[PDB]
């Protein structure tokens, strides 16, 4: 009787490590996992605005912007400076919605491995429901003993 | 300037107009009477100042 | 003779009733009804059996079919979320949020 | 000692090592040809568009909604609205007689400080009065200022 | 269905993995066979011909294809008929 | 992702079984892609290119099949995702959903073992296809729709027997 | 008419697209209008004579 | 007998950790991982 | 505190500061400038975040 | 009576911000605008 009570203080303990798997597998994401996944993807999202703000820029910076005896003074260069940080940025952008992919891939890993933990734990609860039957038999052995 | 699909805006395309505002003889430091359509069929833009 | 029935499978198809289903699965008499209902409509819909009334389609029903009304799950969803908006609105996440 | 040179020439010993040594390669070869549809992938493919390829590693996450693919739509027709929308300048043609050789076109954006795009096209799988689709090529961005 | 749209390709298909089929590994033996019978001169012993008379007698039947006989019996039985015939 | 019902409608867009509806008014054509819907059989002869995108757009009939296999792949995906969860009423979804890619595959074609191939010799074989395969070994049926019959007709199994997803009693 | 074409000889060819600017009206009902089959029926204008 | 009913639940834990592992080690690479490996990479092209 | 910040120094900037028989001398892109830096901190505030 | 309208608003500020808003007048109806019917700003990334 005593070993009996060992082993449903054994299945008590492999309940609650199923139950808990289970609860962090069916909710794999919660409200701010996927909150910074938004946050992160609506970085990648500015490069076409950036690109059009800085191509507005060096076209309206060709323009003359000195007048009277002296003239020109405008930035013949706007362009290649454009090119240049739109260029800068892309390599920011790709870093970002390439770090975004990467959470996304260790959160679908780390709940592939909540399932290695959660079929563990209901297979370990199943093994001690049949060792519990053995030890019923066992314990009804020795009534028949007495 | 237009919008975009995903919501940005284009850049903004210049047009000369010196002459015709030169052309409207507007008191000094007068914003010209700027008037926009969308004409129906012909895509056209009217533009009067 | 009119409908072409040859097999087994095909007097499932016609009378939506599955005869080779073994006598351990116990379904509900009214559940049983639905899923008939819902195996004939498929089959008019995709248009298997040869002619569907097409204006009968055309109701708003068959078009919210496969997004709401297949499942009684979605269509029950659907209905107590029209009735009953307190139960699914989320502070969290609203659409048209600013 | 010695195998007939000749012999050696043919496509199927030119095909030896990649295909037909084996007898999996040339029956994955054989069905790749005749049966196109089991190994074509949507995600990725062959000749694909930069767009398109921004498109996929843009949706590619654990998280998929209905505002989130519908924003990743409007920003690939974003893309191919202003790729679609460029205008021809110039062109230039690779060979002596117009018959053969290829075409370089050169084309501008709808954009205030302009970019510019370069496509060419092929003279020679041209026949029968209309160009085959295979031989356009797609607009490739230039990345100095012009 | 498929059948009534997708077929038709083909006048008459036969079941994966049959001794007729173009992707069958009897079609794989002809295809090799073909090219690689020419690779020497007749007159050459390293005529495939000469150097492997009975292939050249080989069957194809499903027969062939799906009976794992051992191999070793094969190269008894063939270097036997062999000294049988010298 | 397993976002079946949003995957439903983007994999409708381009094809639907079930047919359009615009304006109100059912509409006649079932393919909602132009060269998808006008290519209604295979070219005289493929296109002998490597790359299986090269040759299905020569040849846009292999699109078809690729946008049906697609759809068998979603209405299975949805099938066993029903089947996994082993409650009666959603076991009855799963059949629906079975059914419903069942009578999209349609009838199996049947095969008859007894042919004309008549065991040639190597030499023979070697002669016949020594012009210019086909000349002497027949075209198969695609290994992959007929699984898909068998994966088909073996869940509908389970199924109907009481058993679990992966024949478990 | 806004076509941009190649000649040479008899063989016109056409090189810009007019689809994306018409596309506009399509989009401003949204994605199962863009993809629609009479948005795959936008006309191109013709080229040349 | 149930002991042999206890080993039996102990092989099939064991069958089903080690094809779950073998699944995560055929595809050890998905579709979204070297996305991100390409992603990471085009940005190391942009130095010219 | 930095969009402000950019924004005062753009509309500071668009002032003239060279006078004499020399005039002008403004930024005129200063505003597409200061909203190119706002859009470029905008993504690193939003990864910080 | 029918159609949208659209309205372009300026923040204080003075490097201006323009937002643009816009309306429906088909739900308009029995003299009050609907609340549904207006949307809300939207800023303005281009310079103005």
């Amino acid at each position: 009787d005593a070993e009996k009570t060992v082993l449903e203080k054994s299945k008590a303990g492999a309940q609650s490590r199923f139950d808990s798997y289970g609860k962090l597998y069916d909710e794999n994401i919660n409200a701010g996992e996927n909150q910074a996944m938004t946050l992160r993807a609506s970085a990648a999202g500015l490069t076409t605005a950036v690109q059009a703000s800085r191509l507005a820029g060096a076209a309206a910076d060709l323009v003359p912007n000195i007048f009277g005896f002296a003239g020109g003074g405008s930035r013949w260069g706007a362009i290649a400076e454009a090119t240049g940080y739109v260029m800068e940025f892309s390599a920011n952008v790709m870093n970002t919605e390439a770090d975004k992919i990467s959470q996304s891939e260790t959160y679908r890993r780390r709940r592939q491995e909540w399932e290695i933990q959660r079929n563990n734990a209901e297979a370990e609860l199943k093994q001690i429901d049949a060792q519990l039957k053995s030890l019923a038999v066992r314990r009804e052995a020795a009534v028949l003993q007495k | 300037a237009h919008i975009r699909y995903d919501g940005t805006w284009n850049t903004p395309i210049t047009f000369d107009v010196n002459k015709k505002i030169s052309e409207l003889k507007l008191e000094k430091n007068r914003a010209p009477g700027l008037y926009c359509a969308g004409y129906q069929g012909e895509d056209t833009l009217l533009v009067m100042f | 003779a009119a409908a072409a029935i040859k097999s087994r499978d095909d007097l499932y198809q016609y009378l939506l009733i599955d005869n080779q289903v073994s006598a351990a699965i116990k379904t509900t008499r009214i559940a049983e009804a639905i899923a008939s209902i819902q195996l004939y409509v498929n089959r008019a819909l995709e248009n298997v059996e040869e002619n569907a009334n097409s204006g009968v389609i055309s109701r708003q029903f068959f078009i919210d079919w496969d997004k709401y009304n297949k499942r009684y799950s979605t269509w029950a969803g659907v209905s107590q979320l029209v009735y009953y908006p307190e139960n699914y609105i989320d502070p969290t996440m609203r659409i048209g949020q600013t | 000692e010695n195998a007939n040179s000749g012999v050696i020439s043919r496509q199927f010993f030119i095909d030896w090592d990649k295909y037909n040594k084996r007898y999996s390669t040339w029956a994955g070869v054989s069905q790749l040809v005749y049966y196109p549809e089991n190994y074509i992938d949507p995600t990725m493919r062959i000749g694909q568009t930069k767009m398109m390829d921004a498109l996929l590693q843009s949706v590619s996450q654990s998280q998929l909604n209905a505002d989130t693919v519908e924003d990743a739509f409007m920003s690939y027709l974003t893309s191919f609205e202003q790729v679609a929308n460029l205008k021809v300048i110039s062109a230039y043609h690779d060979n002596i007689n117009n018959d053969q050789g290829l075409t370089y076109f050169i084309g501008l954006s709808e954009t205030d400080a302009g970019e510019y795009y370069w496509r060419s096209v092929d003279h020679s799988k041209f026949n029968d009065g209309k160009f085959a689709a295979n031989a356009w090529s797609e607009w490739h961005k230039i990345d100095c200022p012009i | 269905g498929y059948n009534n749209q997708f077929s038709g390709r083909a006048s008459q298909y036969v079941a994966p993995g049959t001794v007729s089929s173009m992707f069958s590994p009897a079609a794989y033996l002809t295809e090799l066979y073909r090219e690689a019978r020419n690779l020497h001169a007749s007159d050459s012993v390293y005529y495939l011909d000469t150097r492997r008379p009975d292939l050249k007698s080989m069957a194809l039947s499903q027969q062939n294809m799906d009976i794992e006989l051992s191999t070793l019996s094969l190269s008894n039985e063939l270097l036997l008929e062999s000294i049988k015939t010298e | 992702e397993q976002n079946f019902d949003e995957a439903n409608r983007w994999l409708k867009y381009v094809w639907s079984p079930s047919g359009y509806i615009v304006h109100g008014q059912i509409q006649n054509y079932q393919w909602n892609v132009r060269p998808l819907l006008e290519d209604t059989s295979w070219n005289s002869d493929p296109l002998d290119s490597v790359d299986p995108d090269a040759v299905a757009q020569h040849d846009p009939m292999h699109y078809k099949v690729s946008t049906f296999m697609r759809t068998l792949d979603l209405l299975i995906a949805r099938g066993d995702h029903a089947y996994r969860q082993l409650e009666r009423d959603t076991l009855n979804e799963a059949k629906m959903w079975y059914m419903q890619a069942l009578h999209l595959l349609g009838d199996k074609p049947y095969l008859p073992l007894s042919t004309t191939w008549s065991d040639p010799r190597l030499d023979r074989a070697a002669d016949i296809t020594t012009q210019n395969l086909t000349d002497l070994f027949l075209p198969q049926i695609n290994e992959v729709m007929m699984n898909y019959w068998q994966t088909l007709a073996q869940r509908v199994y389970n199924l109907r027997h009481n058993l679990s997803i992966d024949g478990q009693p | 008419n806004g076509a941009q074409y190649m000649q040479w000889q008899s063989y016109r060819t056409r090189l810009n697209t007019l689809f994306a600017r018409q596309l506009v009206a399509r989009a401003t009902t949204g994605i199962d209008t863009i993809l629609s089959m009479e948005t795959q029926n936008i006309q191109e204008p013709q080229l040349g004579k």
